RNA sequence: GCUCGCCGGAAGACCAAGGGUUCCUGUCCAACGUUAAUCGGGGCAGGGUGAGUCGACCCCUAAGGCGAGGCCGAAAGGCGUAGUCGAUGGGAAACAGGUUAAUAUUCCUGUACUUGGUGUUACUGCGAAGGGGGGACGGAGAAGGCUAUGUUGGCCGGGCGACGGUUGUCCCGGUUUAAGCGUGUAGGCUGGUUUUCCAGGCAAAUCCGGAAAAUCAAGGCUGAGGCGUGAUGACGAGGCACUACGGUGCUGAAGCAACAAAUGCCCUGCUUCCAGGAAAAGCCUCUAAGCAUCAGGUAACAUCAAAUCGUACCCCAAACCGACACAGGUGGUCAGGUAGAGAAUACCAAGGCGCUUGAGAGAACUCGGGUGAAGGAACUAGGCAAAAUGGUGCCGUAACUUCGGGAGAAGGCACGCUGAUAUGUAGGUGAGGCGACUUGCUCGUGGAGCUGAAAUCAGUCGAAGAUACCAGCUGGCUGCAACUGUUUAUUAAAAACACAGCACUGUGCAAACACGAAAGUGGACGUAUACGGUGUGACGCCUGCCCGGUGCCGGGAGGUUAAU
RNA sequence: AGGACCGAACCGACUAAUGUCGAAAAAUUAGCGGAUGACUUGUGGCUGGGGGUGAAAGGCCAAUCAAACCGGGAGAUAGCU
């Protein structure tokens, strides 16, 4: 459910929690965990490349299976778990043979349900197939852009791709942006919608909530001095220049797409 | 067992009150040894040169004092002393 | 009241030591200079 | 030496860091010491630091650093792989007492323990650069069981009052003992096994994972503590003994019980919450390449070993950082009594100090305080500054509200001491008993002692009973900013920044964008419910007209148009 | 439960006085704000000068900052004193 918090304190007032009752209350499966140390938004050279990231709660990486390499082997969903490095929740899948893996939890899924993946299989939510075998006009997710690779498209909570058309070797997908992209039919796609759709109704409520999610404060250009940001200076709340990034490239309607290689695959740009 | 070199370990017997009180009551001998000189090399040296039954050797490094001579300051050398306990068959 | 020099021998040597100077070409030129000038304390060590 | 004063969650006692002989003894006062100095952290000699167990080194790793080849870069060199370094983290083991002028978990005495080599032996599958397990983990909360520690009795040794009383419910002092080994409890956690089987854990596996079962219901695991040894011991208040009036060297009584009780320990546990909480060795286990009387394992009596370096002293300071014996700064650990909610505060203990110029005098004026007739903000830019309010329980508490608040609104009253209810009450608490249940650190009675609020009623003293220290001033109207937060280190703490929330916009993943001649990194081991930029700034009611100008976006005919 | 309340440690620095050749090149005394969090702190890393970092003051980067420090060009240049 989406539970609003009572206003016992200013800072609690506007908090709205996404309380999933079905998730596992306990420590995760250790073999699939590993360390994930934080960058603070700095790189090789030790410099802030991406601003406004730093701190937050410590969080371990779960090795989520995007490839779905197990062909023709049934797998029972053991329990749904919280994943701190992801919008969506994950499901601890136990394969018939013995293996256990984390996968992104689709919408219609619970602890006990069975999932199969491969070439044949059945058309049902959770089951991973090549997009050739999947019926046209069907909702998929965790979609590969290249056959044999992981799974790039629609991995966020409530996100899903729709297969619009099927031109021989290629499949036209409508993505959540509105973009219609042409991918190879041999690529795989997990049927259904990515779970935890209530995610976006969460509202944090306080500054500190963003801080413990690893975000740091954004300082507006206009607040700064001219030496720091193109918007800058003025004696008391001026502007009078066209909106721009800290590096002077115009923001606010200025196309920065310039791939050229991949323009062939894009059937129609988003709107 | 390490002949010739054993002779170069033991420098001198140490003279002091603490050295004296540990002759009769504790049954040891204090002595200045080479800056190298392991507890085994001191023991083995005392066992041949002084020729007495050694129970155990305790060792420490004494730091040199910073003295004066008018203007030019100077530090003394870091020597190493060895409290060598002896067995009931003792003498010197 | 919390002055600039807050000493630490590890930091001192890691930052300014002989090996720390030996690691880099610019650091080796420092030593080359102090030797050329003819200093007693070639590095803090 | 005797008083006096001050600190006592320190101005005491241990450390790390940092200093580097400042430690102790003898001697010397030129300079150093804000005065004198016989004293000194000063001069000058000499002395002082004793480890298998404490720490370092050592086995392992985080952040990160270096980095064979490699990719990249005019040169210098940048990045980075196998590796190798890197603790602030993980990994074996010792305590009590005695001792020096100066070290002690290190010397000594009494008791212990831990890892190795090399044996001996009975017994046997061992064996990784490999697999699995473990190590191995967050916040908050709550509760129980304990202990350090205290208090009071008893007990033991001394005391009989410098001034009225004091052979007693009187006074003073003591009442101490460790790791280890044995015991496996308060309690935590978990269904045991036994067999078969299987596309999994890149190979293999009897291990781990999965799947059938059959079959008794428990068997393991972890664990404070307490008790028993340790301990005819150690120690122990005084005595005696000698005196070099320094002390040296002999003994040495009781050495118990209840109650209270941690922020310690069980608890790396349990409940709960989400922001979902290192790694890697040691350790345990399974097999490959191998080895098959073998070497190798296992156990037990040995035996030999456990190297090296630090160890003095200061360590909230006259020894470190501040040029000074500087009104500063500096991390961890230990945490006694009475009152108190308390690590606040007051007064004290242990222990330590009186801050290295004094002696007078008792002007103005300055500084820090105390009191103040009558008036009571008339002061002043402004109640700045002072004064005032202050505790606990109970009664009571308005508009307004986002329904939480406002609110400790406001405002009241009760508080000491002594008897009684009750030769100390509910409560806590638990003994000698007695079932019993078996072998216990037993269950459940049982309630002797200790402990002990809070009340009510009746007295009673003072001017005043939350009497000290300690400890809100309150209310009304209103601008700005929703709020906690951040900010000009050293004249600005705010209405400035941030903020949750809101909108536009870019970005289809070899993402946009950023750092970078590049390789490559971050973004992100993320993938549009995501990510970057811009503005606005909770929440409620809303957010109107203008696309001429500047930008941006789209369109491609026509005009003009570079290199070629 | 809480960027909840009161309040020591700890972190801060609102007011006043003192001090201003200071005890101190930013402190002291009396009050003052936060005090389970966007907290605080030890140890060790990383970011380098048109560069860093910045809840943004042109703040901070060793008592130095609208472009650090040290050495060099270097005896820059000075219609000025
Ligand atoms: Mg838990
Ligand atoms: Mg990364
Ligand atoms: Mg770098
Ligand atoms: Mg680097
Ligand atoms: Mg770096
Ligand atoms: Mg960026
Ligand atoms: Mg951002
Ligand atoms: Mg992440
Ligand atoms: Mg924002
Ligand atoms: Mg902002
Ligand atoms: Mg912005
Ligand atoms: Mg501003
Ligand atoms: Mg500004
Ligand atoms: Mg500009
Ligand atoms: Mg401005
Ligand atoms: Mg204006
Ligand atoms: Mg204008
Ligand atoms: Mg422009
Ligand atoms: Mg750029
Ligand atoms: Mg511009
Ligand atoms: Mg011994
Ligand atoms: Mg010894
Ligand atoms: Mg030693
Ligand atoms: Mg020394
Ligand atoms: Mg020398
Ligand atoms: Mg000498
Ligand atoms: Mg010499
Ligand atoms: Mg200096
Ligand atoms: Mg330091
Ligand atoms: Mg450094
Ligand atoms: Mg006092
Ligand atoms: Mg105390
Ligand atoms: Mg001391
Ligand atoms: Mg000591
Ligand atoms: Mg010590
Ligand atoms: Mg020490
Ligand atoms: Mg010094
Ligand atoms: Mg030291
Ligand atoms: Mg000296
Ligand atoms: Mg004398
Ligand atoms: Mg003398
Ligand atoms: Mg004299
Ligand atoms: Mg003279
Ligand atoms: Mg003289
Ligand atoms: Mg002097
Ligand atoms: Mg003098
Ligand atoms: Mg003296
Ligand atoms: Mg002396
Ligand atoms: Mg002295
Ligand atoms: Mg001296
Ligand atoms: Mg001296
Ligand atoms: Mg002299
Ligand atoms: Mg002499
Ligand atoms: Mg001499
Ligand atoms: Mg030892
Ligand atoms: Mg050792
Ligand atoms: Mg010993
Ligand atoms: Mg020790
Ligand atoms: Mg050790
Ligand atoms: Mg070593
Ligand atoms: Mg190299
Ligand atoms: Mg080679
Ligand atoms: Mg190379
Ligand atoms: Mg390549
Ligand atoms: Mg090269
Ligand atoms: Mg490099
Ligand atoms: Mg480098
Ligand atoms: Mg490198
Ligand atoms: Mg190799
Ligand atoms: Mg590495
Ligand atoms: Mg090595
Ligand atoms: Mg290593
Ligand atoms: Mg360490
Ligand atoms: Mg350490
Ligand atoms: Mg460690
Ligand atoms: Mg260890
Ligand atoms: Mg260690
Ligand atoms: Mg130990
Ligand atoms: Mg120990
Ligand atoms: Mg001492
Ligand atoms: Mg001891
Ligand atoms: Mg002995
Ligand atoms: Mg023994
Ligand atoms: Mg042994
Ligand atoms: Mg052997
Ligand atoms: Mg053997
Ligand atoms: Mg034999
Ligand atoms: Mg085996
Ligand atoms: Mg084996
Ligand atoms: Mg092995
Ligand atoms: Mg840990
Ligand atoms: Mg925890
Ligand atoms: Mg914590
Ligand atoms: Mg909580
Ligand atoms: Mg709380
Ligand atoms: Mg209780
Ligand atoms: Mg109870
Ligand atoms: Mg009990
Ligand atoms: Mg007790
Ligand atoms: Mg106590
Ligand atoms: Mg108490
Ligand atoms: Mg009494
Ligand atoms: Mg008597
Ligand atoms: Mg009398
Ligand atoms: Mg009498
Ligand atoms: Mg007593
Ligand atoms: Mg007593
Ligand atoms: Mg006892
Ligand atoms: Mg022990
Ligand atoms: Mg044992
Ligand atoms: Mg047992
Ligand atoms: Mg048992
Ligand atoms: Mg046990
Ligand atoms: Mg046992
Ligand atoms: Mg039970
Ligand atoms: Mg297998
Ligand atoms: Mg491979
Ligand atoms: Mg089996
Ligand atoms: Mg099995
Ligand atoms: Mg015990
Ligand atoms: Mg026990
Ligand atoms: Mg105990
Ligand atoms: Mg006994
Ligand atoms: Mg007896
Ligand atoms: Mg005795
Ligand atoms: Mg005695
Ligand atoms: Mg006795
Ligand atoms: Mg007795
Ligand atoms: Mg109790
Ligand atoms: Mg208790
Ligand atoms: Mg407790
Ligand atoms: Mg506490
Ligand atoms: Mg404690
Ligand atoms: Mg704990
Ligand atoms: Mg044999
Ligand atoms: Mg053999
Ligand atoms: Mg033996
Ligand atoms: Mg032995
Ligand atoms: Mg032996
Ligand atoms: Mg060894
Ligand atoms: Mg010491
Ligand atoms: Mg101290
Ligand atoms: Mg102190
Ligand atoms: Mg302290
Ligand atoms: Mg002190
Ligand atoms: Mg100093
Ligand atoms: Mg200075
Ligand atoms: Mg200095
Ligand atoms: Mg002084
Ligand atoms: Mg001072
Ligand atoms: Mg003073
Ligand atoms: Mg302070
Ligand atoms: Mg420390
Ligand atoms: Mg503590
Ligand atoms: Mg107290
Ligand atoms: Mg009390
Ligand atoms: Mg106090
Ligand atoms: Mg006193
Ligand atoms: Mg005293
Ligand atoms: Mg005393
Ligand atoms: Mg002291
Ligand atoms: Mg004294
Ligand atoms: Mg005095
Ligand atoms: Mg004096
Ligand atoms: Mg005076
Ligand atoms: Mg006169
Ligand atoms: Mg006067
Ligand atoms: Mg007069
Ligand atoms: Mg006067
Ligand atoms: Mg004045
Ligand atoms: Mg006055
Ligand atoms: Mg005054
Ligand atoms: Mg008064
Ligand atoms: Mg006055
Ligand atoms: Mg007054
Ligand atoms: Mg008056
Ligand atoms: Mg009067
Ligand atoms: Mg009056
Ligand atoms: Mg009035
Ligand atoms: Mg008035
Ligand atoms: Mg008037
Ligand atoms: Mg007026
Ligand atoms: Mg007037
Ligand atoms: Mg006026
Ligand atoms: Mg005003
Ligand atoms: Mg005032
Ligand atoms: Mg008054
Ligand atoms: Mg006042
Ligand atoms: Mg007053
Ligand atoms: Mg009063
Ligand atoms: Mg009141
Ligand atoms: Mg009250
Ligand atoms: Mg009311
Ligand atoms: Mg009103
Ligand atoms: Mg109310
Ligand atoms: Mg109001
Ligand atoms: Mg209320
Ligand atoms: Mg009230
Ligand atoms: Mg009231
Ligand atoms: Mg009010
Ligand atoms: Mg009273
Ligand atoms: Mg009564
Ligand atoms: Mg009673
Ligand atoms: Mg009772
Ligand atoms: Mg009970
Ligand atoms: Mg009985
Ligand atoms: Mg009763
Ligand atoms: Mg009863
Ligand atoms: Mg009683
Ligand atoms: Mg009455
Ligand atoms: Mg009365
Ligand atoms: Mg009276
Ligand atoms: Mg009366
Ligand atoms: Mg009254
Ligand atoms: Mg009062
Ligand atoms: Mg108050
Ligand atoms: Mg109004
Ligand atoms: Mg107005
Ligand atoms: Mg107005
Ligand atoms: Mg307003
Ligand atoms: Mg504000
Ligand atoms: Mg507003
Ligand atoms: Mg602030
Ligand atoms: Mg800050
Ligand atoms: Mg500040
Ligand atoms: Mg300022
Ligand atoms: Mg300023
Ligand atoms: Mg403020
Ligand atoms: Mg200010
Ligand atoms: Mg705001
Ligand atoms: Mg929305
Ligand atoms: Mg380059
Ligand atoms: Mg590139
Ligand atoms: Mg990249
Ligand atoms: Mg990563
Ligand atoms: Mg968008
Ligand atoms: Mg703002
Ligand atoms: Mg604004
Ligand atoms: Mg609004
Ligand atoms: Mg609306
Ligand atoms: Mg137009
Ligand atoms: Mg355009
Ligand atoms: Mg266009
Ligand atoms: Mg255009
Ligand atoms: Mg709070
Ligand atoms: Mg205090
Ligand atoms: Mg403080
Ligand atoms: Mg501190
Ligand atoms: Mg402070
Ligand atoms: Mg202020
Ligand atoms: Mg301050
Ligand atoms: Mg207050
Ligand atoms: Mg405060
Ligand atoms: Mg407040
Ligand atoms: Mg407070
Ligand atoms: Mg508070
Ligand atoms: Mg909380
Ligand atoms: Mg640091
Ligand atoms: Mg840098
Ligand atoms: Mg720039
Ligand atoms: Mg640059
Ligand atoms: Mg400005
Ligand atoms: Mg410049
Ligand atoms: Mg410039
Ligand atoms: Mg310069
Ligand atoms: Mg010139
Ligand atoms: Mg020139």
């Amino acid at each position: 459910a989406v539970v609003k918090c009572k206003p016992t304190s200013p800072g609690r007032r506007h908090v709205v929690k996404v309380v999933n009752p079905e998730l596992h209350k306990g420590k995760p499966f250790a073999p699939l965990l590993e360390k994930n140390s934080k960058s603070g938004g700095r790189n090789n050279n030790g410099r802030i490349t991406t601003r406004h990231i730093g701190g937050g709660h410590k969080q371990a990486y779960r090795i989520v299976d995007f490839k779905r390499n197990k062909d023709g082997i049934p797998a029972v969903v053991e329990r749904l778990e919280y994943d701190p490095n992801r919008s969506a929740n994950i499901a601890l899948v136990l394969y018939k043979d013995g293996e256990r893996r984390y996968i992104l939890a689709p919408k219609g899924l619970k602890a006990g349900d069975q999932i199969q993946s491969g070439v044949d299989a059945a058309i049902k939510p959770g089951n991973t197939l090549p997009m050739r075998n999947i019926p046209v006009g069907s909702t998929v997710h965790n979609v590969e852009m290249k056959p044999g690779k992981g799974g790039q498209l629609a991995r966020s909570a409530g996100t899903y791709v729709q297969i619009v058309a099927r031109d021989g070797a290629y499949v036209t997908l409508r993505l959540r942006s509105g973009e219609m992209r042409k991918v190879e039919a041999d690529c795989r796609a997990t049927l259904g919608e990515v779970g935890n759709a209530e995610h976006m109704l969460r509202v944090l409520g306080k500054a500190g909530a963003a801080r413990w999610r690893g975000v740091r404060p954004t300082v507006r250009g206009t607040a700064m001095n001219p030496v720091d940001h193109p918007h800058g200076g003025g004696e008391g709340r001026n502007f009078g220049k066209h909106p721009v990034t800290p590096w002077g490239v115009q923001t606010k309607g200025k196309k920065t797409r310039s791939n050229k290689r991949t323009d062939k695959f894009i059937v129609r740009r988003r709107s | 067992i390490r002949e010739e070199r054993l002779l170069k370990v033991l420098r001198a017997p140490h003279v002091s009150e603490k050295a004296s009180t540990a002759m009769e009551k504790s049954n040891t001998i204090v002595l200045k040894v080479a800056k190298d000189a392991t507890k085994a090399e001191i023991k083995a040296a005392v066992q041949k040169l002084f020729e007495v039954e050694v129970e155990v050797v305790n060792t420490l490094v004494v730091k040199g004092k910073v003295k004066r001579h008018g203007q030019r300051i100077g530090r003394r050398s870091d020597w190493k002393k060895a409290y060598v306990t002896l067995k009931e068959g003792q003498n010197l | 009241m919390k002055r600039t020099f807050q000493p630490s021998v590890l930091k001192r040597n890691r930052s300014h030591g002989f090996r720390a100077r030996m690691a880099t070409k610019n650091g080796r030129q420092v030593l080359a200079r102090r030797r050329a000038k003819g200093r007693a304390r070639l590095t803090v060590s």
